């Protein structure tokens, strides 16, 4: 047991607000990438 | 004959001016094809 | 045989050099027009080109403000 806990780096990382701050960051990339893109399809259409 | 010089002058430089007055408008209007395709193809990734 | 067929195929060669000239000068109006119509053309295009360069830079300073924002 604790010989495979050791090889694996991965498993050990493994063994929480972390994750909330990476889905903001996807979430306010994502509306800024949306927002930029409504402005480029407005400003082109002429 | 010196009309006739004139003349034939005249339709060389005219040509020349007209084909690269059209290759103008044919370069800028598939690079305006591009972008609406572009802005097509980045609204449906929205 | 070429000597007749040549000499017969001189624009102009049975066409009185008065009309040329009336239609020459017309061709030089005509082409002041084109050039003018070209001015118009390259004016709005640069117009169009430089509302693109806005656009860009708008864009890049929303994706630098973006990712910086992390």
């Amino acid at each position: 047991c604790k010989s495979l806990i050791s090889e694996n780096e991965d498993t050990k990382d493994l063994l929480p607000s972390e994750w909330q701050d990476i889905i903001h960051q996807r979430e306010q990339e994502l509306q800024i990438k949306r927002d930029v893109l409504d402005d480029l399809y407005r400003k082109l259409q002429r | 004959q010196s009309r006739e010089s004139l003349i034939m002058l005249l339709e060389e430089q005219l040509e020349y001016k007209r084909g690269e007055i059209r290759e103008i408008e044919q370069v800028c209007k598939q690079v305006h094809d591009k972008l609406t395709s572009i802005q097509d193809t980045l609204r449906t990734g929205s | 045989r070429q000597i007749n067929k040549l000499i017969d195929s001189l624009p102009g060669v049975d066409v009185s050099a008065e009309e040329q000239l009336r239609k020459i000068d017309m061709l030089q109006k005509k082409l002041v027009e084109v050039e003018d119509e070209k001015i118009e053309a390259i004016k709005k295009k640069e117009k169009l080109l430089r509302h693109v360069d806005s656009l860009i830079e708008d864009f890049v300073d929303g994706i630098a403000n973006s990712k910086k924002s992390t």
